[PDB]
Formats: C-alpha cells, structure tokens, sequence
C-alpha cells in the first residue's frame, strides 16, 4: 500500500533478476563458440 | 527359528557372526547412504572403493579387569591407519562415511558384569585444567589406542573422570544417545550402525571427528571364584558407504 | 493522516511477546539445509528415553557407583531401597527427565520405573516393587508395601522389568518443586523369596535402575531451573 | 484423545512389562498394562514444549558498557570505554546456554532487542539525552578505533540509532556458514598441533559496537548496554545429556576442578523415604 | 499479515505438531512388539 | 480513534531498513531517462570479467612489473609461481574480484585462472598449473604439486589458457577475509617441459594473469571495505 | 569344549601375494570372519576363489 502520491516516496525498488554480463565479458562483434578454436 | 540372538554381518570380504546378540541398534532410526546431489555443494566426483574400504577391522584388544574405568575411540581417528581406508583418508581432502561397530566381550553364567556401548555424535572433550585450557590435537587424536579414561591426567590432553561423560554432563544421561548394554548375563555383542552425521554436507577426516565410541563397565566385572579376575573386550568396525572427495597431496598430520 | 490513541503497555519489552521485527540483512540468502539425523521437536519426544537414576545416592563425592542398587544373597523378607516421588528433587533431580521437569512448573502423567538386573545368568531372585499413593507413609515392610501398586518380579531370561507408576491423584497437575498439597507418593522394593547365587559365585550383585516418562505425561507453565546459575559472565 | 484406556483382569502368555533393556530401547509401557484402568482424556497438546517454544523468548545474552566523557587526550578510546565492542557469542551467559545445548546443531533467526539505561553516578546537573549508535562489524570489515572514526560512517553495514531508556530491536537471519550452527565441535580449524580445540574456530561471527553519538556535556554519563536474543523458526537436532558441571570458557566444554558432588547425598540409606 | 519482506523478520513458528519420539526410544534394527518375548 | 500499542524498537533508526516517506518536492517531474549503453545489475555481473592480477608482489613500490610473471629459458622441474588462494588478501586483493569480494562477507564458487603468453611467437614451452584443495601444504615441487587439479599448457597459437579452481569444500561458505577453517588451498605453476627461445632472441619472457568468478558464484552479507577510509571529511 | 564356557575366534584367508600374517592386525585385513562359539557347534569358512590364472597345480 502506498501512502504518499509521489513515486520517489516508495520502498525499494524489488531484485532485476536481470543479469547478463556478456554486454561485459563478451562484446566481440563474431561471436566466439567455447571449444572452437579462438583464432582461425 | 530366527532369533534377535544370532546375527550375521558380511560387510565387504569379512564376515561377523553372533550367537548371543541384544538386537542391534541404527542410530536415530536411519542407516547409512550416500550423499545426494540435493545436498552436495563441492563440485568434484567423490570416489567410492566399496568393498575395499567398507569391510571390518578390529582394533587391538582392551582387558577389562576390576579397576577399569572405561575407554573412548574417535571415528574416523581409530580407523586412520586401517588398509586402504587410511590411505584415502590422509590422501583426498573431504571424506564421509556412516560405520557399522561391534564391540565382543564373552565370558560365562558364574561371572556378572555390564557394559555400556554408546555412540556420542560430536564429543568435544574438556580440558582438565579448567578455564579455557584447550585440548591438544595429539590427545583428541589416539588412534586405534584410543583414550584410557583410568590413565593419567597428562597436559595439553583431555579430562578422564567417569561420571562426567569427559564434558560436563552425567554418565547416568548417556542413555539419550543410541547405545547398547553388554550384560555378561543376556548379551555378549553390541552392533550399533551409525549413518553420518554433521552440519555438512562432507567434511575433512582429520581436522574433525564426528562420533566418539565409549565403552563403560557400570556394574563392575565380578568373576567365579578362584577365575582370572580379567575378560578381553574386542572393538571392530567397519566404514560403510564412504565417499572420499578432493584428491591431492596427502595430509601431513601433527606428530 | 488516521486517528489513533495509545493503550497502557505501549513501549514495553516483555520477553514473550512473538512479534514482526525489520531484517538488518536485507535480502541475505541463508545456506541451504541439507539432512541430518535426528531432529528433536517437542521436549515430549526426549522424556519418554529411559536413563539411570543414581538411587544410591549414599555416597560422599559422585561416584560410578550410586547407579548400582546392591543385592545380598539370602535375606528373606527385607527392604531393597525407598524413595518419594519428588521427580524434581533427590535421586530423580540429575536424570534427564527429572532435569527437564525443573523447566516446567506442573507436571501430570505417569511414570516408567523399569529395573535391569545383572546378577550371573546362573543366580535367581524375586522382588516386588511397590508404588505407595499419596496419603499414607513410606511402607515400613513388604505386608505394607504390597497392600498397593507392586509387581512381583521374577528375574529370568528377560533381564529388565518395567514398573509404571500409574496417575494417582485428586488435583490435575503437580508442580515439579516439592510440595506436600501436591505429593506423588513413595516407591519401595523388597525381596519376595530371595537372590540365590549359585556355586563358585559371591558377594553382591546390581541392579541398574531407569526413569522415563509413559506418553500420558503433560510439562506446563515454563520457568527457570535451579540446576544453573553464574556469578560473572563466561569469556573466550 | 484418550490418556488411558479401559482395562480388566489379565492371565496371559503375553508380559509386556518383561523386557530387556541391554537392546537399547526404550519400550512403550503403559498403566494399563500392568493395573486395571479406566478411561480418560488427555485435554492437552504438548503446545509449551514444541522447542519453538522453549528457544522462542527473550533471553539476557550480554551486558556491556560505554561512557559519554570528554574524549580530550584519550589515547585509547576503547580502553576508555567511549565505545566498547562485544565478540558477539552466545554462550556467554549461561541460562540461554544450558537450553540450547540440550542439543547439538540448532537453525535459527535471531530477535535481537537493546536495552540501554544510563547512570551519572556523580553529581551531575541533569540527565542528557544520548542517542546510542550500534553497528554490526562482521570479520573483515574495519573495525573502529575512535568513538568517531570513519568506521562509524557504516555505508554497507548495517546499524541502528536509538536514544538511551529506549530499546532498539531487528531480526538477522541464520548467518551461519553451514546448515546448522554447531552446539559443540569436536575438532580442529586444521591440523596444526597447537591449535585451539572447540567451537570458538567455527562460530566466527564477528563482533558489533556500540558508542554514543552525543559529544560530551560538562558531567559524565555511563550508558550499560543489555543485548536481549530470541530464536525465531527453531529448527534442532541430536538431543544430549544436560550439562551439570559449572561453566568456565565461552566455547568449550570444561568444568572447574575441585567442583562439588552434584547428585544430592541422602540423609539416610538407600532403604530412606 | 506479514509488513516486512525477508521472512527472518516474521514472527515464532507454530508448533510442529510432529513428535515422534521412535528414532530415540527404539531405535533397534529388527523391531520389537510389545509382550512379545524381548529375546527369542 | 483506533487503540493501540507501541513495541520495542518503536523510534529507532536502522540503516538498512526500507519504508515510504513523504517526497519534499511534491509534483515534480524528473528528467526523462535517455538510453545510455553499458547498464550493470547485480554486482555478479561484473565479477565475471577477467582483470589482471599483480603476482608479482616482489616490488617495493607498485609498479606495472608487478603484473609480469618471469619466465627463463631452458629451466626443466623448476617451479614458476606459487600463491595462496586468500581471495581477500594478497595478490587478489586489488583486482576487481577481490575488490567486490571485500564488499561481502561470505564467498562460494568456482573462480577462473587463465595466463596469456606473450613469449616471441617462434618459441615454445610446456608449463602445468595445479591447485592443491585445503588440508595439504603448497606443494615444494611438482610431483607434489601435479597430484591435485592440475592443467598440462601447451604454449602455442591459442594464447591463453584457462584453469578453473573447481568449488572443493566441506562447508559451503567461506569468508573472504582470511579464515583458516575456511581455507581455500593453493596455486602453483612449475616447467613442464621447458621454455625455449629461436635463435637470435634472448633474455625472459613473460606471463600476464587474470582472475575472474565463474557462474557458480555466490557472494553474501554486505559489509564495509578495508579498502577505504579517512581522516576529515573532504571538501570542495 | 565344555558347554557352559565360550570363545571368540577369527578365521583369516590371505590370498596370494602377502606373507602368512603375523598377528591378528595384518590377518584381519584379509578374508575372515569372527567366529562366536555357541549352541551351533561348527563354523563353516570359505576360501572363495581368489586367482589372475584360471587354474592352479595340485602340486
Ligand atoms: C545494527 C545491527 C547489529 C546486528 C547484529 C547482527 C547479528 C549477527 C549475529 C548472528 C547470530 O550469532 C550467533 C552466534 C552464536 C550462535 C550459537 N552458538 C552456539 C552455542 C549456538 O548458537 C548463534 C548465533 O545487526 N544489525
């Protein structure tokens, strides 16, 4: 239940459950498959 | 014709018989199994030799005479040296394993006496100093010898008063913990089968003992007249469903 | 803003009260559980285990030995031990149940008093055991003793004898402390014919003696027990 | 729910009070099995002994203490008391601990509630209004040396601000590393020959620290710090012997030597009423 | 109603309403009937 | 007006509690939110990205040579690096991974080893990497050391290798900050065969190493760094 | 023996490879089992088949 009528006045904010870190661990333009070669 | 009397226990390649067996125990009703994947955490392949680790040993013989005072044997501890068991034990770095223990002591209708064999899930030992003294690791750690509560205070080792279960508490209370009598008059074995107990899921074999055997004369050994005033009472156990995980290098233990 | 008045009590702390506190671990994922033997949900549960009563209590330091109720061959007649019935005081104090008991302020049920003997296989022996109610002495000699509760037990192949001490009261419950409106009664044992040892054989023989509560028993009104105390706070 | 049942005369082949105890059990005998009874309810659950119950109150875990003084040309503010810490720890005391050692591993959230109460033992010409500031300092996390340190700043750890007189209370949950906690451990951190033996390795769960956030009036103010825990969705296992010797360490199993007799000497013989 | 979101911060459990006390009054592996002899 | 009572705690400030408050600027219209590339979620997702670990500590003062593991020609049996795996504390504490890792207080997982060789491309070596589980010594030499998780690298066109410290643990947490109950092992990486350069080439060769969680990673209990701190408040 | 006394012995079978054992120790690492006298008069040991080659000399 919110009490107040502005949206900066309520709780947390709830888990993303996003999560996908290959904008960060992977952001080669061809893709690379694990167990093929990495150069060819 | 069966009897809860006579038993039989063929574990690996070595076989127990009983012609005058009390039933036999199975601590808090639950016999011994391997780890579930529901409950693993570490992601290694555990090793499972079976037949070759989960087969009887007997330790070296005790002599109840008189003045005994009873004796204590830590598991894993008693076992570290036994066959190929030991090896696996000193050489991966987690282990688990539920035992099946069979204390003997024989002796005629003209003599009376009574044991009692009681299976304590995480012993931890007192200091006889008092305070905070600690027990040093060598003392927590006899072996196949185990522990003569009616030898002498020594330093840096544990207390070995009787009446105090070695922690406080009453020996007339060690009857909570799944035990078994030996009464010279009904019974001449005790089997208690003991699955593996601990807060984790697998644990190291040599920093942690999880069970410490106990045996105590209560009624002291009274024999016939003119007798040996002393009787043998024979230990063996067996390691059942072990695992042992995280393999290496080989534990170097203190002394 | 809803109007709202306080009550007497408010921002009071009172032990017992079960309320919704805040996290201070917000979102904290505990470890998982995994399986254990053993798990112990009611103190019921526990009581109804059998354990040892130091009935020979005579002794001077604690001793191995007031476990052990002794025997002598051939006496005819005569009284094995006595005891009341104060489960929270006296030989029952230090037993698991009587240790229990000492949590709780009342008590009601009945009782399993069981005796193992261990005497040679070769020997044998009669005794009766008897359960005094409330409202009269500890008997004095066995006529008395068997005018109530009593089990004449013959030892045999089957070494443990159980006795119950049955529910026998006006009020509901007893509280566990001694009180006399509240009394249990006495249990007394005496031999019926006499232990026989046989050839080859001497001295006394033992009987090892147990308490545990029947599944009747009921423990209320929680309390602190007299078993523990402090005078400084313990450190590492 | 019937407490007892009905029952007559018995002549059998069939003694349920004969049994032999050297098998480990204990067998389930009743009055009726041995005395002629009647029928009666029991009118009772067994509700005040679920061990929710029995670990579910407040108990006293901790009482320390911290003063509002003048901090000026204190070289040690800890050895000054201007703000203790507690290696949080729960066998301190020793009601609480007997209860829970009635067991061997125990799961739990815990209730904690503060009470602080202040005391100006020397002439003072008021009562000042200090607010207590305690902050949970787990392992591996700085731990304060002033009484105003950047310590107390506790960006990422939690703490609670609350005036003295008053009580402070929140939950934490089961901060264990394992399943359970460990009542008792017999073992060691490794197998070094001279390491310390017990639990004291395993119940590492850091300290907290209480100071006051108030600078200091012209009189000084002693603040005496009570930490209340109660166990909320008790979960235990394995029960063990009540303990009956003394306590002497946080964390290990020892009793004091030269202790007394604990079984209550009769005054008379075995025979005695 | 519970007003906070972890669940440590609810209220004492409720009674278990389990108890069974036979893995510590019997637990022997071959199962004893009562009045039935204890050793055959 | 509705009764009622305030409990223990009523007043109380606690940092990490999360309730609704009145906004002090009523009505106001923030500023609409663009896309920027780049947005993280939980702090697991970064974690995961490999960063460069300084292992060789050796220097006196901190330097970019303190990330370049030596390596000399024609050594056979000889071993190359050797570390304890205190994530927390030691080589691992500047990396991002130890830097998060110190934000918690609690870690379980399987972490990342990979080496990059930058050795010239007509060279050649054999190299094994071992992690030794918790209750045994850092292994003195290989025989010791290639009996646990071990990796044989054979240095060729593909780059880097990468070595997984698989999860190996009784208890499933461990602390960051160093626990010996809660220990981790060791590292060690020795010659296999050797390292051998062309002609015309000389001198060492070296070795880059990062560290990065894997998936398998789970991190708890917040707490505050040893990482930072101060005297006075900063100003403008 | 007499019926009213009673005795426990270990039977141990040490298949080929090792020395005849000696002491209970190393004999009981093998093939055996723990006989308790009793009633039943005679214990039956088996010397299961323990061989690489199929077949062994009489002589
Ligand atoms: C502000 C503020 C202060 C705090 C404190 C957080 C609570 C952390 C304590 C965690 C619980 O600690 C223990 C310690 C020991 C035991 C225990 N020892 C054995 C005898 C049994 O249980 C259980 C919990 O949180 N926010």
């Amino acid at each position: 239940i919110n009490y107040y009528k502005d949206a900066a006045s309520t709780s947390s904010a709830g888990q993303s459950l996003s999560m996908d870190p290959s904008k960060f661990t992977e952001p080669v333009k061809d893709l690379m498959l694990k167990g093929a070669p990495a150069l060819n | 014709g069966y009897s809860d009397r006579v038993q039989q226990i063929t574990l690996g390649n070595s076989t127990i018989t009983t012609q005058e067996a009390a039933n036999a125990v199975v601590c808090y009703a639950e016999w011994p199994e391997y780890l579930p994947d529901v409950d693993a955490s570490d992601v290694n392949k555990t090793s499972k030799p079976d037949t070759s680790v989960c087969r009887f040993y007997t330790l070296d013989s005790k002599t109840w005479t008189t003045g005994s005072k009873g004796w204590c044997w830590k598991l894993p501890d008693a076992l570290k040296d036994m066959g190929v068991f030991g090896q696996n034990m000193f050489f991966h770095s987690l282990g688990r394993s539920g035992y099946t223990v069979h204390v003997q002591c024989n002796a005629t209708k003209f003599h009376s006496g009574c044991l009692l064999v009681v299976v304590i899930p995480e012993h931890q030992l007192a200091s006889h100093e008092g305070g905070n003294v600690s027990v040093k690791y060598t003392f927590t750690h006899p072996g196949e010898r185990g522990i003569d509560l009616s030898s002498a205070n020594e330093v840096g080792g544990p207390v070995k008063d009787v009446l105090y279960n070695m922690n406080g508490t009453l020996l007339g209370n060690l009857l909570i913990f799944p035990h078994q009598f030996i009464n010279l008059r009904t019974n001449n074995t005790a089997t208690i089968v003991i699955p593996y107990i601990n807060s984790v899921p697998i644990d190291s074999m040599t920093r942690h003992n999880n069970v410490s055997l106990m045996v105590i004369p209560i009624a002291p050994l009274t024999v016939p007249t003119g007798a040996t005033p002393s009787l043998p009472i024979t230990v063996t156990i067996a390691p059942m469903c072990t695992e042992f995980s995280g393999i290496r290098s080989k534990s170097i233990v203190p002394q | 803003g809803l109007p709202t008045t306080t009550l007497p009590g408010s921002g009071q702390f009172l032990t017992t009260d079960d309320r919704q506190s805040p996290s201070a671990l917000p979102n904290y994922e505990p470890t998982p559980r995994i399986h254990i033997p053993g798990k112990v949900h009611n103190l019921l549960e526990i009581i109804q285990v059998d354990t040892l009563i130091p009935m020979n209590n005579t002794h001077t330091k604690d001793e191995v030995n007031s476990y052990l109720i002794p025997l002598n061959a051939n006496r005819q007649n005569e009284q094995v031990f006595g005891t009341n019935l104060f489960i929270g005081d006296g030989v029952f104090k230090t037993t698991l149940l009587g240790e229990i008991v000492q949590y709780y302020t009342h008590w009601s049920g009945s009782l399993r008093f069981s005796l193992m003997y261990t005497g040679p296989a070769l020997s044998s022996a009669k005794l009766i055991l008897a359960y005094t109610p409330p409202g009269a002495r500890g008997p004095q000699d066995r006529r008395e003793a068997m005018l109530g509760t009593h089990v004449v037990w013959d030892i045999g192949l089957q070494s443990t004898i159980v006795m119950t001490i049955p529910w026998t009261s006006g009020v509901q419950f007893r509280y566990t402390d001694p009180d006399t409106y509240t009394s249990a009664g006495f249990l007394s044992c005496w031999y019926q014919t006499s232990l026989i040892l046989p050839p080859e054989t001497t001295g006394q023989v033992y009987l090892l003696s147990f308490i545990s509560a029947c599944p009747d028993f009921k423990l209320r009104l929680m309390k602190d027990t007299q078993t523990i105390s402090q005078t400084v706070a313990l450190t590492e | 729910t019937v407490a007892s049942i009905s029952s007559g005369p018995k002549h059998t082949q069939k003694v349920p009070i004969l049994t032999a105890n050297e098998t480990g059990a204990t067998m389930p005998v009743l009055p009726s099995d041995s005395i002629e009874t009647r029928t009666t309810y029991m009118h009772f659950n067994g509700s005040e002994t679920d061990v929710e119950c029995f670990l579910g109150r407040a108990a006293c875990v901790h009482v320390t203490e911290i003063q509002n003084k003048d901090a000026t040309g204190i070289d040690n503010h800890r050895e000054a008391k201007l703000f203790n810490d507690w290696k949080i720890n729960l066998s301190s005391l020793v009601q609480l601990r007997k209860k829970l050692e009635l067991f061997t591993y125990v799961r739990f959230d815990s209730e904690y509630t503060i009470l602080a109460t202040a005391s100006q033992p020397d002439s003072a010409n008021y009562s000042s209004n200090l607010v207590v500031q305690a902050m949970y300092v787990p392992p591996g996390a700085p731990n304060p040396k002033e009484w105003d340190d950047y310590t107390w700043q506790s960006a990422s750890n939690p703490s609670v601000f609350f005036k003295v007189g008053d009580t402070s209370r929140f939950s934490v949950p089961y901060v264990g590393l394992a399943s359970a906690y460990n009542c008792f451990y017999d073992g060691y951190s490794h197998d070094d020959a001279e390491t310390q033996y017990g639990i004291t390795v395993l119940n590492h769960m850091g300290g907290m620290a209480f100071r006051i956030v108030n600078e200091h009036d012209e009189h000084k103010t002693l603040v005496k710090i009570r930490v209340y825990h109660r166990a909320k969705h008790v979960e235990a296992w394995i029960p063990r012997a009540p303990r009956a010797l003394p306590y002497t360490s946080i964390g290990r199993t020892n009793y004091p030597k030269n202790t007394e007799p604990v079984i209550k000497k009769r005054k008379g013989d075995i025979k005695s009423y």
